[PDB]
């Protein structure tokens, strides 16, 4: 039996007479492959190695537990820090989150793919021993009776049985699901001989993993042991797999199950699953975007999990507002820093500059949809440009009366265009698109207004306001004038509307709360995340409307800006 | 305080001693290093206080009453020098700099309390 | 394994038995800044609990300045000292540039103490208490580490003469931390001459704070590292302010009399008292100075008792 111990800058086994690594963690093996992956709890990462390579390196905070199914080919594996467990596929692709709810320092995991459940530890202040399924069906704690600082969980699949230790009480104990016997943080076994290692005593200590007598010393002087396990064929039996020769039929995942085939297929994070639950919707068909002071974020719509993947961009250094087109796909965000205006896919790809002049405290952009043009603002010059989506034809649309703006929006299916002002008088203003017909909707009880919506179905237009602290509603002429909501507002806010909720930004900018615009009910959407700055939520798929713009541009050689009453060209 | 360990010093007024010392040693035997320099005019006894003035000095008395330091008086370091060192001299030895007499207190003051006969 | 990668146990702990030897350096800081300020009109009215809380020391005046530096200064010696000392295996102190050659004739040894160590842990734990974003947590900061750095500084060669019949011609040198009275001696002038920050009427519209705020405490921070940094001015510490934590100079000891006083001690009387309006109240009783001290003939010392009178007076 060779031992396979994870050192901290070592990795390498024992008989019975891989270096430059910073904080190695965990480790585990396919020795039908040959294959080696650890964990690295302070590089964040698991990678794989053969008989170096990234496993697992998007994104943990201190993950403890890993281990390798032979069986279905997946890679389990839990975040201390993060409060989070995640699967993937056996080379990294496919990850999947499996749990991330009560979860408190999930450290050590373990797999059982011939009867198809996963196993971990939580080191909280209810430490417990858990298994699920190995697609992260029914969470169920099964010990949690007299356990503290828990560790080296093992299962034995020659006699059905599972051991564990306990990094506080110096005990070893074993059970299966439920009943227990007791018999040092990691632990494994290989023939006869149940090996831990002593927390107090920097020694590899044996003892009979049958009966415990026998406490002998395998090899002393071994200062950091934070994992131990048996590197051996016999160690990983054999059985086919229920997916068979192609994953089943699943068109992503193929997981082992307890239940029904003994495979389940499953998607990536974000994206639905069709009917049919064996053909993935083509990605998340949603996209709320979040410009954060230093990255930018995506979070899915769809599903309840309100997860944040990070978008793969260099060089936001003061990203403000983000928002993005749903007919040509385009995302375009803003950068205080980079004073700039940038475009991307969902994805990060295609990353382009859109404008790069003139530009001081743009505190305002707007995207138009329909005849494929782009307005913008900016607070520090103190007016209103606009382009075509490309970037080209650069136009200023309103300089004059106009001080201090921030938000704008558009309404191209009426022909209106209404924004926000600050600057020696504060006000709500709307225009037709061409800038003409300049008027004020809301005049008094006015400070700071520092965000704009339209409800393009029910001529409604929102705003809010960071002097008065105050998110009113009103129609969007005929008024209405209420305000729908009475709490502090960040300077930058992200504020977005959608269907039956609106999204709004916390006083501190650390968090995105909505409230159901129909109703009143307030759910706290996004939390810990600090420095947001502005949102807008959209659905890539759909697109609204159209009007006589949506024909070669309306005949216009640049801007083509539709009226109420018609529709203007404009020139740059 | 802590036992006279020197062989000169031992049985030269008192029996306990601190540290660090006025030459700043970490231990007794340190200081004894450095007296035992002295050896040669220790042994033609050119001054019968020169051995107590040094003693005092490189391993002063630790009192069990007294906890303030206690030097010799001024008048036993010019005596030691006025007999030592006309030959240390004369064969090129200064009376040590630290050993100066005029940095001592002199007798006759309860403020600036020494150790001396009458 | 008090040394250790520190990610999962173990390591990522030892935190709390250093807490007493900390609270100990920020109390000889406490205590410093009393002593600067004994004959003052604030005197340092200041616990150490309260460095913690706050309480007792918001008024960003020119004194809260120096009582962070002190108290970080503080903390740092003692726990550089405790390090050092091989009450923690003397960490072995600073090893580094021991042994060489520095000058003509002396050559550097010793134990050094490792005043990265103090500095290091003072950080993790002072630092860490100073909770909050605003100007005046980045005053306290800078004056922190003015005086974790103040008392870096002040750290000094010092030497034993190991050369022939104890000459200083060879000699071993390490490096040493300087006498806690020359750094309270600093963080005093430090106090006299704190200085108010912007106190900046335009303050660039901040009723919502997303994207004001987070830059205005940026350009208020080009302060001298050695420098305390303090925002208010200083309250009029004649008069008794509960809300401050200030308890009023009425009834505080002062020196009118003094063989060897300070002008400003000798003044002090004047300065705490008759300048604040209150009266000069005496003590009856006088103090003890031991005297006719007899040093008996050979190994023992023996000293007598005298008796004195002091002097001060009560701004009753």
């Amino acid at each position: 039996p060779l031992l396979l111990y994870a050192n901290r800058r070592d990795l390498r086994l024992v008989d019975a007479t891989v270096g430059g690594l910073e904080d190695a963690a965990a480790v585990d093996f396919v020795f039908s492959h040959g294959l080696i992956y650890w964990s690295d709890v302070s590089e964040e990462a698991i990678k794989r190695t053969e008989f170096v390579q990234n496993v697992v390196v998007s994104g943990l905070l201190s993950p403890d537990g890993l281990a390798c199914d032979w069986l279905g080919e997946k890679l389990y594996w839990t975040d201390s820090e993060t409060n989070r467990i995640e699967v993937s596929n056996l080379d990294g692709s496919l990850r999947k989150v499996l749990f991330w709810q009560e979860l408190d320092q999930p450290r050590a995991i373990a797999l059982d793919p011939s009867s198809g459940f996963m196993y971990w530890t939580d080191w909280g202040e209810v430490p417990k021993i858990e298994r699920a399924g190995m697609d992260g069906s029914s969470r169920f704690i099964i010990i949690n009776s007299e356990i503290y600082w828990p560790n080296g969980l093992t299962l034995d699949y020659e006699e059905q049985k599972l051991y564990w230790a306990d990094a506080k009480l110096n005990f070893i104990h074993k059970s299966n699901l439920d009943g227990t016997n007791r018999q040092p943080f990691a632990l494994t076994l290989f023939e006869d001989i149940l090996y831990w290692t002593d927390w107090s005593t920097h020694s590899i200590l044996a003892c009979n993993k049958y009966t415990g007598e026998g406490l002998r010393e395998i090899h002393s002087d071994i200062f950091s042991p934070m994992d131990i396990h048996a590197f051996s064929q016999q160690r990983q039996p054999n059985a086919t797999n229920p997916c068979g020769i192609d994953n089943g039929g699943c068109s992503h995942l193929c997981l082992m199950s307890p239940v029904k085939p003994f495979y389940q297929c499953a998607c990536p994070t974000g994206v639905k699953l069709l009917e049919n639950g064996k053909t993935c919707k083509d990605g998340a068909t949603e996209l709320l975007l979040l410009a954060r002071r230093t990255d930018l974020r995506r979070i899915s719509l769809d599903t309840p999990d309100f997860t944040d993947i990070v978008l793969q961009l260099e060089d936001i250094r003061h990203a403000i507002a983000i928002d993005y087109d749903p007919v040509e796909g385009y995302i375009y965000w803003t950068d205080d820093e980079v004073r700039a205006i940038r475009r991307s896919f969902i994805d990060g790809s295609g990353s382009q500059f859109v404008v790069t002049a003139q530009i001081a405290h743009p505190d305002g952009i707007a995207v138009d949809w329909v005849a494929r043009n782009l307005y913008w603002t900016d607070t520090g010059t103190d007016r209103i440009e606009v382009t075509r989506l490309n970037g080209t034809m650069r136009k200023i649309l309103i300089s004059e009366d106009l001080e201090e703006p921030r938000a704008i929006v558009l309404d191209p299916m009426v022909g209106y265009m209404y924004w926000t002002d600050w600057g020696e008088i504060p006000k709500i203003e709307r225009a037709a698109l061409d800038g003409s017909d300049r008027v004020v909707l809301v005049n008094t009880s006015l400070g700071w207004p520092n965000g704009l919506a339209l409800d393009y179905d029910e001529g409604k237009i929102y705003w809010g306001d960071a002097k008065t602290d105050k998110i009113e509603v009103m129609n969007t002429d005929g008024t209405g004038r209420r305000v729908l909501v009475e709490d502090k507002i960040p300077h930058i806010f992200g504020f977005t509307l959608l269907g039956d909720y609106v999204y709004w930004t916390d006083w501190q900018r650390r968090s995105i709360e909505r409230v159901h615009k129909r109703s009143a009910e307030r759910e706290v959407i996004i939390d810990q995340l600090p420095d947001l700055m502005g949102l807008k939520a959209t659905n890539v798929h759909r697109v609204i409307g159209s009007n006589p713009c949506a024909e070669e541009n309306g005949g216009c050689s640049h801007l083509c800006l539709y009226r109420p009453q018609g529709l203007r060209c404009a020139c740059p | 305080c802590q036992e006279i360990t020197v062989p000169l010093c031992k049985g030269i007024g008192y029996n306990y001693t601190y540290m660090p010392n006025q030459f700043n040693h970490d231990t007794q035997d340190e200081a004894g290093l450095e007296v035992h320099q002295f050896w040669p005019l220790v042994e033609i006894q050119c001054s019968p206080d020169l051995k107590f003035f040094l003693c005092s000095m490189y391993t002063p008395i630790c009192l069990e009453d007294y906890k303030k330091p206690l030097p010799p008086c001024r008048s036993v370091c010019e005596r030691a020098k006025a007999g030592c060192a006309p030959l240390m001299r004369q064969y090129g030895f200064a009376w040590p700099d630290r050993m100066r007499c005029d940095r001592l207190p002199e007798q006759g003051n309860p403020d600036t309390l020494c150790m001396d006969a009458a | 394994a008090w040394s250790v990668n520190n990610f999962l146990m173990t390591g990522p702990k030892a935190y709390l038995t250093y807490s007493a030897s900390v609270a100990v350096g920020a109390q000889n800081g406490i205590e410093e800044c009393k002593y600067q300020f004994a004959w003052e009109r604030w005197n340092c009215p200041e616990s150490t609990l309260q460095l913690a809380t706050h309480n007792g020391l918001r008024s960003a005046t020119r004194e809260t300045s120096f009582v962070h530096a002190i108290s970080s200064a503080g903390v740092m010696y003692t726990l550089t000292r405790n390090c050092s000392m091989g009450d923690f295996d003397n960490c072995g102190c600073d090893d580094s540039r021991n042994g060489r050659i520095g000058g003509r004739g002396w050559v550097w040894g010793g134990c050094s103490d490792n005043a990265e160590f103090g500095e290091r842990i003072s950080k993790l734990f002072v630092d860490g208490l100073e909770t909050g974003q605003d100007a005046r947590a980045l005053m306290n900061l800078h004056n922190n580490e003015a005086g974790r750095l103040a008392v870096k500084e002040t750290m000094k060669r010092t030497c034993k003469c190991h050369g022939i019949s104890g000459s200083c011609s060879i000699q071993t040198c390490w490096l040493q931390l300087a006498e806690f009275r020359d750094i309270g001696n600093h963080l005093k002038i430090k106090h006299d001459q704190a200085l108010k920050l912007e106190m900046d009427k335009r303050k660039m519209p901040s009723t919502n704070s997303v994207n004001s705020r987070r830059a205005i405490a940026d350009a208020f921070s080009s302060v001298a590292g050695s420098e305390l940094i303090f925002l208010e001015d200083s309250p009029d510490y004649c008069l008794k302010n509960i809300s401050l934590g200030l308890q009023g100079t009425e009834g505080r000891e002062c020196l009118q009399s003094g063989k060897n006083l300070s002008q400003w001690e000798r003044r002090s009387c004047k300065r705490l008292c008759t300048d604040c309006g209150l009266r000069v109240e005496e003590k009856k009783t006088e103090i003890i100075s031991s005297c006719n001290c007899k040093f008996h003939w050979c190994c023992t010392v023996k000293c007598e008792q005298c008796k004195q009178v002091v002097i001060k007076h009560f701004c009753a």
